[PDB]
Formats: structure tokens, C-alpha cells, sequence
């Protein structure tokens, strides 16, 4: 019954072409996090990358100035009932 | 055939307990799931008492020795669940709890086996 | 919780019976490290390893089969108590070199079979 | 189908009051051997003592010279089917 979704996803520092996002680890054994980002207006490819389960911050680079981006983070975690599985994502919007 | 029923009746109660205890408790401490640990410590205890008690009752029906050890304690304990937890910690870069989970399980199960053995050993003396 | 209970019982019984059959046939062949108990742990590590990578790619499987294979079969197949008395018996017999070697082979071997099963299926997919 | 009884029990050395026995260990994890010895002639009390499973010899002291003794040895071994149990004995006769 423990949630495997991260909490408090947020941009903690920003430049016009890069973002420093952070989140709170869920109460499960997170093998690694997956960070997705793309332009909110669904006319741009979505990119994904992983960070180790020990890190709870990530940097997104190569962005465009003054553009709305949808940033999501989900976990690839271990639990007893489900072994490895992907969690539902926590998502935020942010405008560079 | 009768020996087969001992493993099935004993193993089912052991696996049922392990399932109930793991789903109810494993999530409370994911760095070292306490449900997988208790069933192993509890199985080491049962196997330790059985080790000492059965030695002094050489005329016990092997049916009961088989149901408690191979069946109950066998199905109660788990080595695979102990492994994925350690494997997942190693995959999560959580090396300090992968090692800690290996020591606590191994050292603990042996200690629980010695306690079960020596408690019955002392009671008879 | 009743249909989930049948998954643990059926898988565990098949797993407990396999551990019983394999142990009485092969453990006596090499007592310093009974190969029957080692095989059922390596095999359960392999099963839980393949399930780790296969369940990850099949997120819509009935929790009934996931329960019957992991908590049932692999759980009932592997044992931590039988691996404890063998180590406890070697320690009481002063056979420390095999008591230590048994602890390493089981723990590391079970994680390798978990990794092998996880990476064979990760590479096939 | 592996025997827990020792084999080839023999007196390898002897003094008028002592006997050094030796045996071949059975291919099972022996925790300790139980060595019993008593005067073969009728009703003398049989005496026993243990020897660690790592040893395959044992000394018997305090005997009477020129007396027939029956010496039996069995194991307290671990097997998968019986956990801790006692094996059948192996016995020899000897005269000091
Ligand atoms: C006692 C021996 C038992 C048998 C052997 C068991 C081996 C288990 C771990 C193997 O799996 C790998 O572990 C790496 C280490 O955890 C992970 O690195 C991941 O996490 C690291 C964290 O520092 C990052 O640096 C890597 O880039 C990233 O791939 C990697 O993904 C994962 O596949
Ligand atoms: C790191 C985790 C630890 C977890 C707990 C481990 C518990 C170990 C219990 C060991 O049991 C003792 O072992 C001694 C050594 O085998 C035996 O000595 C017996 O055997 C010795 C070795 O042959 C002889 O020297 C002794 O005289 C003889 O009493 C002794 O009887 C026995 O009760
Ligand atoms: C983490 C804890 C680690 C340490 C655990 C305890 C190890 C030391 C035990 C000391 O007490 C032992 O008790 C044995 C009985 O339980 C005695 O065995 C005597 O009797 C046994 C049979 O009961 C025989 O098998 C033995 O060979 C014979 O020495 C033995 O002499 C005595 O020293
Ligand atoms: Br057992
Ligand atoms: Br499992
Ligand atoms: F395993
Ligand atoms: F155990
Ligand atoms: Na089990």
C-alpha cells in the first residue's frame, strides 16, 4: 500500500536553456528514476533519461528559451508483490 | 505417498505464513524487508529446536519430523526473496544495505538456529 | 484474499515437493555442501531472476500467476533453514572451512542465478 | 542410502591398561563419535565417551591388564532426512 511515485517534483534552479529539477524519493527500493521532458504543446518529441536510485535531482539541458515544457519523473522500483515495475509519474509544467 | 503429504501440508502452512507476513510487513522497511527476515529467523529457530528435540526422540514418526522441517520451516523460509531484495539494492547503488541484509540474514538465521538448539539442549539438562 | 491464497498453496506445494525430491536424492552425494539444497536455491534464484525481467515487461499479468511463481514456486523451492542447519552442523563438527565455503557459494551463487535470469531475459527482449 | 556407521575399527596401539583405536569416517557430516567399551565377560558396566567428528582415533585408558573388552563406536551425525540422529554401532573385541 506504499506509494512508489516520487513527490514534490519541482524546478529548484533555472537558466533560459537548462533546468535543475529535484524530487522526494518514495518509500520503496527505487532502482533508478526516469526523467521525461518535452514541449507542453504536443508538437515536439519527448526525451527520456535515467538517474541512479541514490540521486533525487537531475539536470535537463539543451532547451529553448521562453518555451513551456512538461517534465515528468517516474521510478523503476522493487516491491515484494510486483518485483520490478514502473510507477505512475509525477508531472510538472515549467516555462523557460 | 504419506511422506509426500507431510511436505504438502507443512509446506503450504509455511508458504501461507511467509506470504501473509511478507505482504503485511515488507514495505515498512524496504532497505531490509522485515517480513522476509522474520520468516527466516523463525525458520532457523524451528529448525534449531527440531534439531535438538528430534535427536532425543529417535522413535518419533518421520511424518512429524518431515512436516515440521522440510515442510513448515522449508516453506516458511525463503532464499529467493532474500536474493531479489539484495539484488535490487545492488542495482539501486545501495551497497551498504545489500551487505547489511546479507549479514543480518545469515548471522541471524545461524544464531536463531543455535538458540533453538541450545535452548532445548539446556532444558533437558 | 482467498484466490490469492490458492496461488501461494499450489506454487509452494510444487516447489516444496521439488525441494524434497531433489534433496533426498542428491544431498548425500557430497555432505560438505549438499548439492540438492544448493541446486534448489540456485534454481529459485534463476526463476526469481527471469521473473524479475519478465514481469517488468508484462505489467498486466494477473497477480495470481505472479503470486504462484514468486511467493509460491520459487519461495517454496528455496530454503534458508535447511541451508542453516547444514552450516550449523558443520560448525559443530569443527568443519569451519566447509562451513564458510557453504555460506559463500549459496549467497553469491543465488545472486548470480538471479543476475543470469534477469540479464538473459533483458538481452532477449 | 549412505551409511553413517564407521568402518575398519581396529586397535592400532596398545598398552597393558590403554587402547588406541582408529576407524574410517563415514561419508556423512559426523558431529561426534560415541565410543563405548566394557568387559566382554558378563556384567561389567559399559562406559562411553564422545570424540569430535574431526577425529577418527580415540584413547581408552584405565583398563585392567589381560582382560577381554568389547569396544563399539557409533556416530551422532547430520543427514538431510533425520537431522541429528545416531547410527548403528560397529564393534570389535580386544584383550589387554
Ligand atoms: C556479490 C555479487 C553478487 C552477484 C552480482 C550481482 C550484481 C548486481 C548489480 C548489477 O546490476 C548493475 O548494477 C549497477 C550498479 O548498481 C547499475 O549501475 C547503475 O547505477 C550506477 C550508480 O552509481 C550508475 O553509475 C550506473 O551508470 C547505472 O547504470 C546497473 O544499472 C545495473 O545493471
Ligand atoms: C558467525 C555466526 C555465528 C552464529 C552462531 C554459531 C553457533 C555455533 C555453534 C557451535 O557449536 C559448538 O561447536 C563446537 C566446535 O565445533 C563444538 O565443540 C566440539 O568440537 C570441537 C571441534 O572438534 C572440539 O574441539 C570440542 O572439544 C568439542 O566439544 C561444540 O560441541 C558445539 O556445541
Ligand atoms: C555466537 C555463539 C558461538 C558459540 C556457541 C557455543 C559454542 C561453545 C559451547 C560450549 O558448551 C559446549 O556444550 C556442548 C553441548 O551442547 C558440549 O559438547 C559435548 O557434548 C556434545 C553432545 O551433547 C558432544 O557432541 C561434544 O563433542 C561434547 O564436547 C561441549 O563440550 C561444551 O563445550
Ligand atoms: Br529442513
Ligand atoms: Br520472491
Ligand atoms: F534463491
Ligand atoms: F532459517
Ligand atoms: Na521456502
Amino acid at each position: 500500500s506504499v506509494s512508489s511515485v516520487p513527490t514534490k517534483l519541482e524546478v529548484v534552479a533555472a537558466t533560459p536553456t537548462s533546468l535543475l529539477i529535484s524530487w522526494d524519493a518514495p518509500a520503496v527500493t527505487v532502482v533508478h528514476y526516469v526523467i521525461t521532458y518535452g514541449e507542453t504543446g504536443g508538437n515536439s518529441p519527448v526525451q527520456e533519461f535515467t538517474v541512479p536510485g541514490s540521486k533525487s535531482t537531475a539536470t535537463i539541458s539543451g532547451l529553448k528559451p521562453g518555451v513551456d515544457y512538461t517534465i515528468t519523473v517516474y521510478t523503476m522500483y522493487y516491491s515484494y508483490s510486483d518485483l520490478y515495475s514502473y510507477s505512475s509519474p509525477i508531472s510538472i509544467n515549467y516555462r523557460t | 505417498i504419506k511422506s509426500l503429504f507431510a511436505v504438502i501440508i507443512g509446506g503450504s502452512v509455511g508458504c501461507t505464513l511467509r506470504w501473509l507476513l511478507s505482504t503485511k510487513f515488507n514495505s515498512l522497511f524496504p532497505n531490509l524487508p522485515p517480513g522476509t527476515l522474520v520468516v527466516n529467523l523463525l525458520a532457523g529457530l524451528i529448525i534449531g529446536t527440531a534439531l535438538a528435540y528430534f535427536l532425543r526422540q529417535p522413535h518419533l514418526d518421520p511424518f512429524w519430523k518431515l512436516m515440521i522441517t522440510t515442510g513448515l520451516a522449508g516453506g516458511l523460509s525463503t532464499f529467493c526473496t532474500f536474493s531479489v531484495e539484495v539484488f535490487a539494492l545492488l542495482q539501486a547503488g545501495n551497497y551498504i544495505w545489500a551487505l547489511t541484509s546479507v549479514l543480518v540474514h545469515v548471522i541471524g538465521s545461524l544464531i536463531m538456529t543455535a538458540l533453538g538448539f541450545f535452548i532445548i539442549t539446556i532444558l533437558f539438562a
